[PDB]
RNA sequence: UUAAUG
RNA sequence: GGUUCGAAGACGAUCAGAUACCGUCGUAGUUCCGACCAUAAACGAUGCCGACUGGCGAUGCGGCGGCGUUAUUCCCAUGACCCGCCGGGCAGCUUCCGGGAAACCAAAGUCUUUGGGUUCCGGGGGGAGUAUGGUUGCAAAGCUGAAACUUAAAGGAAUUGA
């Protein structure tokens, strides 16, 4: 803490409540933008229909062809 | 400006203990400071002090020993109950064998052991060990 | 040394102090050396108090005589002013001298041939012998130091305020300290003066040596 | 990192000084930052004085001097070898070079 | 350093400086034991008993060593009270 | 790429976006 | 095999006229010879290598790799040390780390928590130790708890004989050299802290150099 | 470059330190002397050592040499150290005394002395060096 | 004065 | 109002190429007054007030004391010097106070022995000070200010090679 008064509770609580939003995990967990961008929508598993199979080329040094599915 | 006279005086005597002076002049004389010095006197961390009384904020000269490791202060004056005093002496004192946390009570300014003796909590002053 | 009529300052020592100029201090001022000065003169020269100089000489004599072994008291000089003085002081007392070229590591490095582990250091000048102070910082070694008013008191342990620049003053203070330690241990009675003359401990300018060699023959 | 305590200049309590144009370039340098050489110079250096003292009209007349306060920047000073780089212990020694010759 | 029974249970009792009233660690290699000799008042020579003084390395590297020696010697009566 | 001229190019691009938006307004 | 002594203190140790290294730690004499510790505490002394650190410097022909051995040493009652030695080969590195560790053992101070009956088991007060950014704090603990700590300072406190200690950490503790030197500085400052039990004035016994100064000049130079 | 190495120079210093009486000024004499006293395997190294011996003997005949221990020069140094004059310069009939030194000697026990002389104080206080 | 690239 | 310099622009050089560095001109501007803009490596990259813990030689202002020189000239008293004392004003040097990752800092110290009081502000690097919303401005732009997506590093100090 920086302001050490005897009655600075609303100051400390409002400052911490403002500064929690600059954390990466807190803002991602407590805004609905990440939950909207998530295809599962806050789900652990999801069923889906296969439509095509994709051969994805690999990144830097490791060079291979990974096998993916357009679900 | 000067907010906590007690904290300024105890930081002054802490710097004097760290440098190794035999005696130090702290500039204001407050009743809280004088009672704090008598509480350190009854446990024997410091020597015998004196105050210089003009008709102003007087001065205090404290004879210093080398027994005082650190003289600290807890600002502001938090309320301390008998249930919470164990947690205060847990997280502020270096050991449960020595070290003292003085806090002002209804009976008067006295350390945590005499507070346990007389069964009275109160507002915290600081710590010294 | 304290309220003792035997160890008081003597009238034959007063005139030799005034002739050597040990009261004649330096121009500048070190803050640790402020308690030994009576008053600053005109032309900016501090006066070293001779009675307190005698008291510090007495306490250094206590520190020397209290060491039982005489051989392991290190007596160090790097400047040319005290090189003869420390050698003749070691010959008179029984100590082991260091006169010029103090090798770093004589107190710390074992494999070096001159690894001496003394019990007491007697320093001629602090700025000239700052390195024996550093080895006495790592080895448990008390230190005696002939100090000026400008000379600092870093890592010294019992200093004597003197004029360490004057070649007469340095050798005269070595002579006073040598007479005092040899009167404290059972060699010399204090009623009779000592046979050896204080010009033995003085360092000679080689121009004065050539002058005396011309004037003798 | 902070290479100098006084940051290549002598401004400690000012904040702003007037600029001076350089002599070699036309660089706008702060006044305390510029390297300043007050060159004194006898108008003939070595060999012409022996001829002037013979061809002069007035007997034992002193020759004039030419006083120029040159203001160089850092790049011009190091290019014309006015100042050089130094080691990190030798940078703090701000004593001037001697005047024996 | 006793236990509940009262036994000396620590394995060494360390030294303590007589100037700053602070104990000396096990590897405070700059510490001193100044031995001040005693002088017979009628003879003026060495007796045999000593006056010892310990100073830690912090006072030496600060620069208040010989002043503390002078004060302790004046307190114990080695140096004259006039000075 | 200097950050100063990156900032200047972004100011040019913002001026172009404002010019394209004011035409639609 | 036969150790010829170089130091005066090592000569006294070879002459057995000092009874323990407790007086050496009393008078703060530097133990520069390595065989003194093998003489006194060599029966229960234990070596464990913490980590071999392959540091290297860049030269014009590639780089020169030389290994940096860390050795924790100590009998299980008080005296422990931390040796650091970097050398071209790992065997000489570990051997030099053991030698420098024997030169730099320190005793630990152990105390009580609450009730003071029995043998001391924990750190007596909240002490600290640091070098660099690594900060290691030692907390008193009740009996039978165990060293609640990281495995390497748990190993050092298990060697120290502090059976019970809560700890805290601050900084880049992955640097094991600074981490071990920080907990070493903590267990060294355990004796540097002024305990209120030590309020008794110190009656200074005679130094062994001043004790046996006749034998030290009659048996050698 | 005809520069002598350390195996020449240190061995030559040891030869001159041990056998100063035998060696001399002539190269072809003290070369054979060094051949007799020292076991030198090669003639070229022997000639280098003998030449540096001749050069150091020229240095000795000119004056004192730093890195050598000659018995005669050590005896001369011991004599010049043990030289004691007739009367001491500390014993003076007139000793110059400043007035503040007279004041501190007056506040000490030895106020009045037999052979002191209080001088006038140096008026005009200009003792510091001008700046820059 | 010119002297860019891998 | 425009002397000089000089964005844009023109010409001559250099270069494979210069729409650059170089040179010759040259508009806006640079100069004054009345209104906007509110942005800087706006830096001491170090918020403000208060207390304490080492010295040294200085400098600036003001006040005080004290051998003596130099001007008014005919002395007291005031200017210029010399040696000190005090308040803070920018600083500097010195060392194991102490701190820090170190460079370094008498503060960046009095911090795991953690609490003198009070504002603003940061939470891996980009995206991005971007979009959108609001507001200010004649405009340029100023203030507030994300997300989607992407990355296992980006960075600070210091050592050794090149
Ligand atoms: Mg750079
Ligand atoms: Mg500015
Ligand atoms: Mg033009
Ligand atoms: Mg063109
Ligand atoms: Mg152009
Ligand atoms: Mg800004
Ligand atoms: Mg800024
Ligand atoms: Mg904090
Ligand atoms: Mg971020
Ligand atoms: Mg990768
Ligand atoms: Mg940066
Ligand atoms: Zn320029």
């Amino acid at each position: 803490g920086k302001c050490r008064g005897l009655r600075t509770a609303r100051k400390l609580r409002s400052h911490r409540r403002d500064q929690k939003w600059h954390d990466k995990q807190y803002k991602k967990a407590h805004l609905g933008t990440a939950l909207k961008a998530n295809p599962f929508g806050g789900a652990s598993h999801a069923k889906g229909i296969v439509l095509e199979k994709v051969g994805v080329e690999a990144k830097q040094p490791n060079s291979a062809i990974r096998k993916c599915v357009r679900v | 400006v000067r907010m906590n006279v007690l904290a300024d005086a105890l930081k002054s005597i802490n710097n004097a203990e760290k440098r190794g002076k035999r005696q130090v002049l702290i500039r204001p004389c407050s009743k809280v400071i004088v009672r704090f010095l008598t509480v350190m006197m009854k446990h024997g961390y410091i020597g015998e002090f004196e105050i210089i009384d003009d008709h102003r904020a007087g001065k205090i000269v404290v004879n210093l020993t080398g027994r005082l490791n650190k003289c600290g202060v807890i600002s502001p004056r938090f309320d301390v109950q008998l249930k919470d005093l164990e947690k205060w002496q847990n997280n502020l004192l270096p050991s449960r064998q020595f070290g003292f946390i003085v806090l002002t009570t209804s009976a008067g300014i006295m350390d945590h052991e005499e507070a346990r003796r007389k069964h009275t909590g109160g507002k915290i002053l600081g710590f010294f060990f | 040394s304290g309220a003792l009529d035997v160890l008081q300052m003597k009238e034959e020592d007063v005139l030799k102090f005034l002739a050597a100029g040990t009261h004649l201090g330096g121009t500048n001022l070190d803050f640790q050396m402020e308690q030994y000065i009576y008053k600053r003169k005109s032309d900016g020269i501090y006066i070293i108090n001779l009675k307190r100089t005698w008291e510090k000489l007495l306490l250094a004599a206590r520190a020397i005589v209290a060491i039982e072994n005489p051989a392991d008291v290190s007596v160090i000089s790097s400047r040319n002013t005290g090189q003869r003085a420390v050698l003749k002081f070691a010959a008179a007392t029984g100590a082991t001298p260091i006169a010029g070229r103090f090798t770093p590591g004589t107190f710390t490095n074992q494999i070096q041939t001159a690894f001496r582990e003394p019990r007491l250091l007697v320093v001629t000048d602090p700025r000239a012998d700052h390195q024996p102070l550093t080895e006495a910082s790592y080895v448990n070694l008390p230190t005696i130091a002939l100090c000026n008013t400008d000379s600092p008191l870093r890592y010294v342990d019992i200093a004597i305020p003197c004029n360490n620049k004057g070649a007469h003053s340095v050798g005269l203070m070595w002579w006073m300290l040598a007479r005092e330690v040899l009167r404290m241990r059972g060699t010399i009675s204090r009623e009779h003066p000592w046979e050896v003359m204080p010009d033995l401990y003085f360092y000679r300018d080689p121009e004065e040596i050539e002058k005396e060699e011309q004037a003798a023959a | 990192t902070k290479k100098r305590r006084n940051n290549g200049r002598a401004k400690k309590g000012r904040g702003h000084v007037q600029p001076i144009r350089c002599t070699n370039c036309a660089r706008c340098v702060p006044k305390d930052k510029a390297i300043k050489k007050f060159v004194i110079r006898n108008i003939v250096e070595a060999a012409a004085v022996r001829d002037i003292s013979e061809a002069s009209v007035f007997d034992a007349y002193v020759l004039p001097k030419l006083y120029v306060k040159l203001h160089y920047c850092v790049s011009c000073a190091i290019h014309s070898k006015v100042v050089r780089n130094r080691s990190r212990e030798a940078r703090k020694d701000r004593t001037p070079p001697p005047r024996f010759r | 350093m006793q236990n509940d029974a009262g036994e000396f249970v620590d394995l060494y009792v360390p030294r303590k400086c007589s100037a700053s009233n602070r104990i000396i660690g096990a590897k405070d290699h700059a510490s001193i034991q100044m031995n001040v000799a005693e002088v017979d008042k009628v003879t003026g020579r060495f007796n045999g008993q000593f006056k010892t003084y310990a100073i830690c390395g912090a006072i030496r590297r600060m620069g208040e060593s010989d002043d503390s020696i002078l004060r302790l010697a004046k307190a114990d009566g080695i140096v004259s009270k006039n000075f | 790429m200097r950050a100063k001229w990156r900032k200047k190019r972004m100011r040019r691009l913002k001026r172009k976006r404002r010019k394209m938006r004011q035409r639609s307004k | 095999k036969e150790w010829l002594p170089v130091t005066k203190l090592g000569r006294l140790v070879k002459d057995m006229k000092i009874k323990s290294l407790e007086e050496i730690y009393l008078f703060s004499l530097p133990i520069k010879e390595s065989e003194i510790i093998d003489f006194f505490l060599g029966a229960s002394l234990k070596d464990e290598v913490l980590k071999i650190m392959p540091v290297q410097k860049q030269t014009r022909a590639g780089q020169r790799t030389r290994f940096k051995a860390f050795v924790a040493i100590g009998d299980y009652n008080g005296h422990v040390g931390l040796g650091v030695k970097c050398s071209k080969e790992v065997a000489t590195a570990i051997r030099g780390a053991i030698i420098l560790a024997k030169l730099s053992i320190v005793p630990v101070r152990r105390g009580y928590w609450g009730n003071k009956i029995g043998k001391p088991h924990t750190v007596p007060c909240k002490v600290t130790g640091r070098c660099g950014s690594v900060l290691v704090r030692l907390i008193p603990a009740p009996r039978g708890t165990g060293i609640v700590s990281a495995p390497v300072p748990k190993k050092l406190l298990m060697m120290a004989g502090i059976d019970d200690c809560y700890t805290s950490a601050r900084g880049c503790t992955a640097t094991l050299g600074n981490f071990a030197k920080a907990t070493f500085d903590a267990i060294s400052k355990t004796y540097s802290y002024l305990t209120p039990d030590l309020w008794k004035e110190t009656v200074f016994t005679k130094s062994p150099y001043q004790e046996f100064t006749d034998h030290l000049v009659k048996t050698h130079t | 470059g005809r520069v002598r190495t350390k195996t020449v120079k240190k061995a030559a210093r040891v030869i001159i330190e041990k056998y100063y009486t035998r060696l001399g000024n002539d190269f072809h004499t003290n070369k054979r002397v060094c051949e007799e006293i020292a076991i030198i395997p090669s003639k070229k190294l022997r000639n280098k050592i003998a030449g540096y011996v001749t050069h150091l003997m020229k240095r000795i005949q000119r004056g004192p040499v730093r890195g050598i221990s000659i018995k005669l020069q050590e005896e001369e140094r011991e004599r010049r150290d043990n030289y004691v004059p007739e009367v001491s310069a500390l014993d003076q009939e007139i000793i110059e005394v400043d007035p503040d030194t007279k004041e501190m000697l007056k506040l000490l026990d030895f106020g009045s002395l037999s052979n002191l002389q209080v001088t006038q104080p140096t008026v005009g206080m200009n003792f510091k060096t001008p700046r820059g």
